[PDB]
């Protein structure tokens, strides 16, 4: 088995800046990618921003497009996630969670693993 | 791409089937997932690609696609089973989440 | 673009190189070997019959056992099969190399795909594919005029170049590309059945047939030309690598303009039922050339007429399809060796009965082409009547 340990937030001025940390632990860190999700209090969750290691590609919510942004680090195995700005809005708890990428050869072609957040990091809170 | 769930809430007894529905404005193609959620506590998935079946879920959860229709079963409503359901679609680079199921016992 | 993508781009680009080295040759090997046309049918399409059997193979061991060290072998494999090829001086040794050099492209290719798949962002499934048969179609062009450029020096030269070109790819390949070292501790048990259980198999009939009608007049119209031209005008392996050289870039750059502005005039279907119908008229004047320069420029004018149908058959396993790039991706490849195979095997074995036998083969096989493209028009007209 295999988990991510997350830290970061606490109370935060409102269009501050702060930066959240998902290490990994046990699992490939290359053939897979990191995916940062929040949950609003008594609400539902919603996919923020994502990550891929070995394609190096990135993308954000349109919900927040462009503001925070995200990193990754492979000589550790970590992943950095940067608010750049906040609001009263953006206070929920913040989870890290890992999708499986990579090929396997059918004969005569290639194909993608499916996208399904395997293993949840414990989420951390920001305020404010 | 706009996803709607329902229903909003739902209440059911012990050993009850439960069906929740998930349809979305847009072709997902089958990469709709299934996630429950304990309270307070992190998102554990529950069914991985349309009518599959994840490691160490229970058969009686399965799922359904009928066109748009993305629909989840339960034959039995154990006590235990008392979460909040999700359908998230990743069929691209946008991800999606439903609005959710908070089932009462 | 990064050194990892110019590298598994050279390595696609040299070895569907090395399918075209022997056409431009085949002014000696027919005479100095006392060879007849089956000996040539069989030697060429040895190369794609081994690629296509050890395809599956191929990409089995490199999904399993990694891809640098699959890469790394095919390109080992591909330069002593090169250099046997060059060496040996008999028909069987050549038939052994060639089978050798089949292997180590069917090895490779999957695994180029592979890595290139891993690299590449999730977006780009449908550009990839668009580069890979660019890549593949310019190696298939400039195959015989490198060959028979190199032929002028000597019997073996081209083969000590490609054998060398094997040689500096494979030292670029350990030196350059890297792949991860780690694994999943617990994957999925789909196995993906599920494509091949969604799939209507009848929508994709007429793509399936268009494209192995395609390959096999392409493929075959290098083996024909080459000992037609041979016999009736005697060229020397230059005239044949001149002709196949420009007939190919006069192609590529009418491909690259002027394809994009005739669609917005034409559907895919037509243009293509039209572009077999000038590739049928062009073949049918073949015959009557009884000089230089007219046969000369009939390759020119020919080759167009391919280059307008492949990106259109392309486009439309794109379209067709949907989601699926990867599968349409697979098909195309796959019928395209199966056409590699199939064409010379018959442009060789005709070539005995008749010098001009071929010609009329790949003359019925347009008109076969352009008849189920007529056919696949009632089709459409169907489908696009009983909606709006």
């Amino acid at each position: 088995e295999v988990q991510l340990v997350e830290s970061g937030g606490g109370l935060v001025q409102p269009g501050g800046s702060l930066r959240l940390s998902c290490a990994a632990s046990g699992f490939t860190f290359s053939s897979s990618s990191i995916h940062w999700v929040r949950q609003a209090p008594g609400k539902g969750l919603e996919w923020v921003a994502s990550i891929s290691s070995s394609s190096g590609s990135t993308s954000y919510a349109d919900s927040v497009k462009g503001r925070f942004t995200i990193s990754a680090d492979t000589s550790k195995n970590t992943a950095y996630l940067q608010m750049n700005s906040l609001r009263a809005e953006d206070t929920a708890v913040y989870y890290c969670a890992r999708m499986s990428v990579e090929n396997h050869w059918y004969y005569f072609y290639w194909y993608m693993s499916p996208y399904a957040m395997d293993y949840w990091g414990q989420g951390t809170l920001v305020t404010v | 791409i706009q996803m709607t769930q329902s229903p909003s809430s739902l209440s059911a007894s012990v050993g009850d089937r439960v069906t929740i529905t998930c349809r979305a404005s847009q072709s997902v193609s089958s990469a709709v997932a299934w996630y429950q959620q304990k309270p307070g506590k992190a998102p554990k998935l529950l069914i991985y690609s349309a009518s599959s079946l994840y490691s160490g879920v229970p058969s009686r959860f399965s799922g359904s696609r009928s066109g748009t229709d993305f629909t989840l079963t339960i034959s039995s409503l154990q006590p235990e089973d008392f979460a909040t359901y999700y359908c998230q679609q990743s069929s691209s680079s946008l991800i999606t989440f439903g609005q959710g199921t908070k089932v009462e016992i | 673009m990064n050194k990892q993508i110019f590298v598994l781009y050279f390595n696609i680009f040299l070895i569907f190189l090395g399918i075209g080295l022997v056409i431009p040759v085949l002014p000696v090997y027919l005479k100095d070997l006392g060879l007849t046309g089956s000996d040539l049918g069989l030697l060429v399409a040895a190369f794609a019959l081994s690629q296509m059997i050890i395809s599956p193979f191929g990409g089995t061991l490199a999904d399993k056992l990694g891809k640098k060290l699959i890469i790394c072998i095919g390109l080992i494999l591909f330069s002593v099969s090169e250099f046997m090829f060059a060496v040996g001086h008999n028909f069987s040794v050549l038939m052994l190399s060639r089978v050798i050099g089949g292997m180590s492209a069917g090895m490779v290719m999957p695994g180029v795909t592979g890595l290139i798949a891993d690299i590449s962002p999730s977006h780009q499934k449908a550009k990839n594919f668009g580069y890979m048969s660019a890549i593949i179609n310019s190696g298939f062009i400039l195959g015989p005029g490198i060959g028979g450029f190199m032929a002028e020096v000597s019997h073996r030269m081209p083969f000590y170049f490609a054998g060398a070109l094997g040689i500096l790819a494979f030292i670029m390949s350990i030196v350059l590309i890297h792949d991860p070292k780690k694994s999943t501790t617990s994957g999925f048990q789909k196995l993906e059945p599920q494509l091949l259980t969604k799939i209507n198999w009848k929508v994709f009939i007429t793509p399936v047939i268009l494209t192995l009608v395609l390959s096999f007049g392409l493929s075959a119209f290098q083996t024909l030309y080459s000992l037609y031209t041979a016999d009736k005008v005697n060229y020397s392996p230059k005239d044949i690598s001149i002709a196949i050289t420009g007939g190919g870039i006069f192609g590529a750059l009418f491909q690259i303009y002027f394809f994009d502005k005739f669609m917005k005039y034409f559907s895919e279907l037509t243009f293509i039922a039209w572009s077999l119908l000038y590739s049928v008229v062009v073949l049918i004047l073949l015959v009557f050339a009884n000089d230089y320069w007219s046969i000369m420029l009939i390759s020119f004018v020919v080759f167009i007429g391919f280059n307008m149908i492949r990106p259109a058959i392309t486009n439309y396993f794109s379209n067709i399809a949907g989601e699926r790039q990867g599968f349409a991706g697979g098909l195309n490849s796959t019928f395209t060796s199966m056409g590699n195979f199939i064409g010379p095997l018959i442009a060789g074995a005709l070539f005995d009965v008749h010098i001009e036998a071929p010609i009329y083969m790949a003359i019925g096989v347009s008109l076969a082409g352009v008849v189920i493209v007529l056919i696949e028009k009632q089709h459409r007209a169907k489908l696009k009547e009983q909606n709006m």
